[PDB]
RNA sequence: CCUUGUCGGUUAAAUGCCGACCUGCAUGAAUGGCGUAACGAGGUCCCCACUGUCCCCGGCUGGGGCCCGGCGAAACCUCUGC
RNA sequence: GGGAGUAGCAGCAUAGCCGGGUGAGAAUCCCGGCCGCCGUAGGGGCCAGGGUUCCACGGCAAUGUUCGUCAGCCGUGGGUUAGUCGGUCCUAACCCGACCCGUAACUCGGCGUCGGGGAAAGGGAAACGGGUUUAUAUUCCCGUACCGCGGUGGUAGGUGCGGCAACGCAAGCCCGAGGGGUGACGCCUCGGGGUAGGCGGACCGGUCCACAAGGCCGGCUAAGCGUAUAAGCCCGGGGAGUGCCGUAAUGGCGAGAACCGGGUGAAAGCGCGAAUGGCCUCCCGUAAGGGGGGUUCCGCCGAUCCCUGGGGCCCGUGAAAAGCCCCUCGGGAACGAUCCACCGCGACCGUACCGAGAACCGACACUGGUGCCCCUGGGUGAGAAGCCUAAGGCGUGUCGGGGGAAACCCAGCCGAGGGAACUCGGCAAAUUGGCCCCGUAACUUCGGGAGAAGGGGUGCCUGCGGGUGUGUAACCCGCAGGUCGCAGUGACUAGGGGGGCCCGACUGUUUAGUAAAAACACAGGUCCCAGCUAGCCCGAAAGGGUUUGUACUGGGGCCGACGCCUGCCCAGUG
RNA sequence: GGCAGGGUGAAGUCCCUCAACAGAGGGAUGGAGGCCCGCUAGGGGUGCUGGCGUGCAAUUCGCUCCCGUGACCCCGGGCUAG
């Protein structure tokens, strides 16, 4: 094992080959999980992925349709309820 | 002979530095450029811990988005808003002018000469107290127990310094005091000078023992000052 | 609860003293348990870090004592301050 | 010399070198054979084999085992280890105590006890007086549960 | 594999192509007074400058 | 001890390298300079009175 | 210091160890005084078990030493040598 | 020159014998067989360092602790192929330059501003399997893919929908600004889901075994493309306290539980890739080469490998930036993609081999060090222990041959009777030893002492019961009976105990190479200076350290856990 | 970037029974510690005053002994100079 792989930021993985070998694998890990700006509370409808996973999917596979997809639900309420309260003169 | 500790401390090397880079940033207030009397309004976003400080921190968002650090009060919560200036109400956590704070009001984080931005009682725990007002000077008790007049520009927040009690609890072990003082990179551990050799210390010898009063003037040059410096007395009482 | 006269200074046995367990033991059984948020009013306030007191139903956070929410220096500041 | 044919020979073989065999009565015509040609095409005549692996059979450990599942070898002499070490401490609370829990929804579901006594004897499970699902029967017909 | 820079691996190409003897024809050209050279050397013997 | 083991930790970096200008193994890799002309510290020649090293160089006299 | 101080206990037999007595040449209170459970490859005394430590030494194993073939130095050296 | 044809070529891994061959010549080189060693390293992979030691042919003047036909030696010729592996890009601690101040001056010293460097194990676009060479291959060839940039033609869209909702969708182009996320993080402990690897049974071929019974070998499937649930988090309905619901455990609920549905969402597995590819075996002339077959199922254990969730600790809080995704806004044109198909292009450097009881450093083919840096089948067994063994490697920890061939030395085994009489001193050696049950003192900081001490048992065979589990699957816990030996943790593994005193509270550190301690440190106690342009310190100055700091702080002394205590003297020196 | 395996069992969280003016007993869960055993790896260097002492070695070898989740061990990049 080279010095880069022995690293432990490669999670590596034991795969058996056609003409059985049993070489090793080398992988990056995945990034975390989209997080509500105010609250903290995981996103649903985004998905985990690096640039190179995520750069393969179109625009509507990568965020729910509605308004403010950076924030939960309940915080998207609140903030659409605080700006129809505040227009009404 | 050889140097003292002291003395390697003033050519200021790693062995004796400050890792300011683990630090959260200088905390210090808005200018007064600014200040005029404008009495800008803020909203407390989170409460830090700082490795640097004695005392947490907490970050405050201001009129126009700026982000900036406070000495965090004792009870301040997070989403409260905090107001600087001139008009701002009488409230913990609140920064005003000292001839806006009446005679008995708790103070903490005054400012010396007014725009310098906070320099005395910013410690964990700790709190001054107003005694006399006037035109010409505002008078505070600080936390030594000595009165201090200041011009009453300057300026100063309301409440108590939160994070006291530290030493209340024991430190335990010599490991806990190895962390605590590489947190802050202190000399740890200590040694003696009654225990060095001659070349080391003005005590020092084979005969472990001072052999002259501990007590050393004023006057004495670097390399001498070691014991009781300018002691107006000695002993228990 | 098992021991009589020891409590979470039972970590580190027959070591370091006896005034010097018995101050450790006092003051972490003061700490540990929980106390009254002053949003709330329930008793489900515990520490964070030194310094920082957080509940846990409500997810108030305030900044208060190294070891217990509240000081004495604080609660006549509280008063002193409302009065005047 | 005859090691350049000997380890060509193990990696197109897929063996070790100490592994492969070579014919005395060939010698002259396996040091006329430089190329991997050469070695390839001695190999398919059968001047180069390809040793078989030798075993080590696990016979006597197969009876060993079999006279320990009906029940020799397992006296107060042939243990070295702890009890605890043996068999765990926390993993038989583990299976333990689901398998009362199952049971107990199980009943709950065909319709043998109510909420009440369900949840009396969760607690008492959970306080740990049974140590058996038959202690349990035990108790509830000694009671008036069934 | 093994990494190098490319002006350090440009002096050990000169390094290597100088170790050699010297040629016959010269040996009889100069009747056997050109014999060696002073640059000579064996890799486990004498240490290069890197 | 102090002798025959330590000399087994010289598979480090070097600490010196071969220089731009002068050509010989004296530039310190770390501190960016070399010990004997000087380069990365002054435009000028690293030239002593004291030193024997140039007037070797140019086969004169001391 | 005189000193193997005197008394008692431990031995068949005690310049030892433990306990006391004060005549402290020249103890003594943060150059800390007196105690102390737990801990120590620290120093010291005794008991049980155990033994080639010893009475008193004996037999066996392997590697050297000895012989044969091969390669082949050094320290040192006035000349010599009852 | 004498020493001397002498010492050394032993000790830590005691290894060779038989047959055949080559060659002038063989204890030492090659082939086969027998016998051996290592086996969580003497095996496999690969940094730094070395630099051609790599490969083939031909040699034996010197080298190799002996010989040598051999060789890391000598000579002659050869050998390292990348859009995807690494460097180039970002920033960390830190450094440099210009201006600026100082210096008699500088190649010297320094704050701040601007700019630039700084990681081949940190962050960070993109490829897998098979074959080919004397020596290279994720680099060459075959097959099957991917990334960026630039284009050609169409399409969604501009000018569109389904769902109460969570959400599901191909869901417009070009410049700039702003915001959010990601990148992005400590230590300890536990659960769940998987995989590598292994074990058992059946079947098909081959092989070993006096028959039989039986044993061993093989029975394969990469990236990529397409497909889902778990946990956790959410959306609707629903409407609860003598309470219900749940976890390995902590827990949850009118600030909205049970219960009923749904959404989102990993590692994996499944399918295509892909079966005249790889492995095994069977038949005739043997030079190319011919033909044929097999490639099946069930059941267990299971990681220190992968994913996912909880809990606990901090007077201690465990990086940043580039890059990437999304939303909003402003300004433009009327066209036009983050979708489908096709074409083109992709620079520079590295790439051989060792990686250590012979390729590195130590003057050596040195029992040392660097590197144990990453990884390892079966049995017994708590076990990565010791012992035996498979694979793989070696017989080069590079001098051999003799022997009743002594004395003496080094490393080992046994010794009648006595049992420390030895010696400064029980030095050394011996005794005990694993597991289950019984039983356990003084003293104590109530935590310990404590495995105190001391005592009894243990093998093999024939059966009977229990626990979880669907299990005549697997892993564990007990019982009775019969029988053999001097001896049943039978080898390997594997504590001698107790009672007093001095010192030091403890864990820790120390005179590299004659001192490991009673010496140092330690938590803790007390004293001193200082309100910041301070106190203490560096410097020739400019300036600077403590300071991204402010008395619960910074600096300076002495004593030294804990318990009871700490008396008199200010004449002298300060 | 690393540290096999095993033991003991602190806080925290509870359960059962008789009861009852009081109380008295008995069972679990949980996994802390500058804790314990341990030639796991790795690190150190007590005694034999052993071997060697022109050595394998200008500080090594063997047996015995000590630490081994922490004030621990090690690596790459940097700083402090008579
Ligand atoms: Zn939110
Ligand atoms: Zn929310
Ligand atoms: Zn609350
Ligand atoms: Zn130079």
């Amino acid at each position: 094992m080279k010095p880069m792989y022995r690293s432990r930021s490669w999670r590596r993985k034991y795969v058996r080959t056609p003409g059985g070998r049993t070489v090793i694998h080398f992988e990056r890990r995945k990034p975390k999980v989209a997080h509500c700006a105010m609250c903290g509370r995981p996103l649903n409808g985004v998905p985990r992925g690096r640039p190179s996973e995520l750069r393969k999917l179109p625009k509507t596979k990568k965020r729910p349709e509605r308004p403010y997809p950076n924030l939960c639900p309940s915080c998207m309420r609140k903030v659409m309820k605080a700006q129809v309260r505040a227009s009404i003169t | 002979g050889k140097s003292l500790i002291q003395q390697r401390r003033g050519k200021g090397t790693t062995t004796f530095r400050a890792p300011s880079h683990r630090y959260r940033g200088a905390v210090r207030y808005v200018p007064l450029n600014l200040v005029q009397e404008r009495t800008l309004r803020g909203v407390v976003e989170e409460i830090l811990h700082d490795p640097g400080r004695t005392a947490p921190v907490a970050r405050v968002k201001f009129e126009d988005g700026t982000k900036k650090l406070i000495i965090a009060p004792e009870g301040v919560l997070v989403g409260q808003e905090i107001y600087i200036g001139p008009e701002a109400p009488i409230a913990i956590g609140n920064t005003l002018p000292l001839a806006k704070i009446p005679e008995g009001t708790y103070v903490y984080d005054i400012e010396g000469v007014p725009g310098d931005g906070g320099k005395y009682v910013r410690a964990g725990g700790t709190y001054a107290l107003v005694v006399s007002r006037e035109k010409d000077k505002v008078i505070v008790q600080l936390p030594s127990g000595e009165l201090k007049a200041f011009n009453p520009m300057c300026r100063a927040t309301i409440g108590v310094v939160a994070g006291g009690g530290r030493l209340e609890k024991p430190i335990v072990k010599a490991g806990k005091a190895y962390y605590i003082a590489k947190a802050r990179n202190r000399f740890w551990p200590k040694p003696r000078g009654v225990k060095m050799n001659a070349v080391n210390h003005p005590h020092g010898g084979k005969e472990h023992h001072i052999g002259r009063p501990s007590t050393v003037s004023r006057r004495a040059p670097p390399g001498r000052k070691v014991g009781h410096i300018a002691a107006r007395r000695t002993g228990r009482r | 609860g098992r021991t009589t006269k020891v409590g979470s200074a039972g970590r580190f046995g027959p070591r370091y003293g006896l005034k010097i367990r018995r101050r450790v033991a006092a003051v972490e059984a003061r700490m540990k348990q929980k106390h009254v948020c002053p949003v709330c009013g329930r008793k489900a306030v515990r520490r964070i870090s030194t310094g920082i007191w957080q509940c846990q139903k409500c997810g108030a956070t305030f900044a208060g004592g190294a070891y217990l929410p509240t000081t004495p220096a604080g609660k006549v500041a509280k008063r002193v301050t409302a009065s005047k | 010399m005859l090691k350049t044919q000997r380890r060509i020979a193990a990696e197109l073989l897929k063996c070790g070198e100490n592994r492969i065999w070579i014919d005395p009565e060939r010698i002259e015509d396996v040091a006329a054979a430089i190329t991997r040609e050469d070695i390839k095409r001695l190999i398919h005549d059968g001047v180069i084999k390809k040793k078989p692996i030798k075993g080590q059979s696990r016979a006597r450990a197969r009876a060993f085992q079999e006279a320990r599942k009906k029940g020799r070898h397992r006296g107060p002499g042939s243990k070295k280890g702890k009890k605890t070490a043996r068999m765990g401490k926390k993993e038989v609370w583990m299976m333990t105590i689901r398998a009362l829990r199952k049971e107990l929804r199980k009943l709950k579901a065909e319709g043998k006890l109510d909420a009440h006594t369900y949840r009396r004897l969760y607690i008492r499970a959970k306080g740990g007086q049974f140590k058996n699902k038959r202690q349990l029967y035990m108790f509830m017909q000694e009671h008036g549960i069934l | 594999a093994r990494n190098k820079p490319f002006a350090k691996k440009l002096r050990l190409a000169k390094a290597a192509k100088q170790n050699r003897r010297v040629p016959v024809w010269v040996i009889v050209k100069t009747n056997r007074k050109v014999i060696t050279h002073p640059k000579r050397r064996h890799w486990r013997r004498t240490k290069l400058k890197e | 001890g102090a002798g025959t083991a330590p000399k087994g930790k010289r598979n480090r970096t070097p600490t010196h390298i071969r220089c731009r200008r002068c050509g010989r193994r004296a530039f310190n890799v770390k501190k960016g300079y070399c010990a004997a002309c000087g380069f990365g510290r002054s435009r000028r020649m690293r030239k002593y009175s004291w030193s024997h090293k140039w007037r070797k160089k140019r086969n004169l006299s001391y």
